[PDB]
């Protein structure tokens, strides 16, 4: 990651435990951190401090490998980004003083995500040129950026939640028969391609919210949240319910 | 298409974006 070097970044955290640092940090105006976006491939989101409120920024990174805020301009990397920003605000609502840099002791924390795709990259170059020892090693390097995306996309596939085929009836019927715990979800495509169904049961009753990639490629609820992948929408809504009824909970599997 | 439910807008966590 571009950005582990730096001591300002913390990883893949939450919100949460983002604004938790700022705030034991003095929450002096300027105060900034840097955090993995557990919604982008690639991305990063600033995390600023300004008349004692939290400000996030999400920086998105380009196709042609620079990161930028939405409607400012594209930096090579995020170390380059802050450094601008400490200079001109440009668009913030102050310039970037005094990072936030993570306690003795405290390392930048693993994304979940990433760790999963390391996995699955390794398997899928495995499987297609049928190496191994350090000549899986070597082709994992060169192919991983290559197959980054196919892999990221459809790794809910292999999710315990997701089931490949599964009607509104039948998924009501797997849900209700069971514990009934609040949060209980699975994920299930629908007819028309690029159309999915999130179903979780809250007080013995049954929600369905339809999930629609744009034209962008991004996933969302409607008037939601977007995702660059069906697993991190998923992985977004148990820390958080963003608008459902619920967060989700427990997996009803296969 | 069918019956799904719908967003509490209200509850949604908000993103900052340039001014
Ligand atoms: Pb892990």
């Amino acid at each position: 990651d571009p950005a582990a070097h730096l001591p300002f970044f913390y990883g893949s955290i939450s919100r949460a435990e983002a604004e938790e640092h700022l705030k034991l940090a003095g929450m002096a105006d300027g105060l900034f951190l840097l955090r993995q976006c557990l919604r982008s491939l690639g991305g990063y989101v600033l995390s600023l401090v300004h008349d004692v409120r939290f400000h996030h920024f999400p920086i998105e990174r380009q196709l042609n490998g620079t990161y930028a805020i939405a409607g400012g301009k594209a930096h090579c990397g995020p170390a380059e980004l802050c450094e601008f920003y400490s200079r001109d605000p440009d668009g913030l609502p102050c310039n970037l003083r005094k990072p936030c840099n993570r306690p003795s002791g405290l390392e930048p924390q693993p994304g979940v995500f990433d760790c999963l795709r390391d996995a699955m990259v390794r398997d899928y170059v495995r499987q297609t040129w049928k190496l191994e020892g350090e000549a899986l090693e070597q082709a994992i390097i060169s192919q991983a950026p290559q197959v980054e995306k196919l892999i990221a996309t459809t790794a809910h596939e292999r999710m315990p939640w997701y089931h490949s085929s599964l009607t509104r009836e039948e998924a009501e019927r797997k849900l209700y028969s069971g514990a009934q715990t609040d949060g209980k979800f699975l994920l299930r495509p629908r007819k028309e391609q690029g159309t999915y169904a999130l179903s979780l049961i809250y007080g013995k009753t049954v929600y369905h919210y339809l999930i629609s990639q744009d034209k962008a490629g991004k996933y969302c609820i409607p008037e939601g949240t977007k995702f660059d992948t069906l697993w991190q929408l998923v992985e977004y809504l148990k820390l958080k319910a963003d608008g459902l009824i619920y967060c989700l909970k427990e997996a009803c599997p296969n | 298409n069918q019956l799904y439910n719908e967003l509490n807008l209200g509850r949604r966590e908000e993103y900052d974006v340039l001014d």
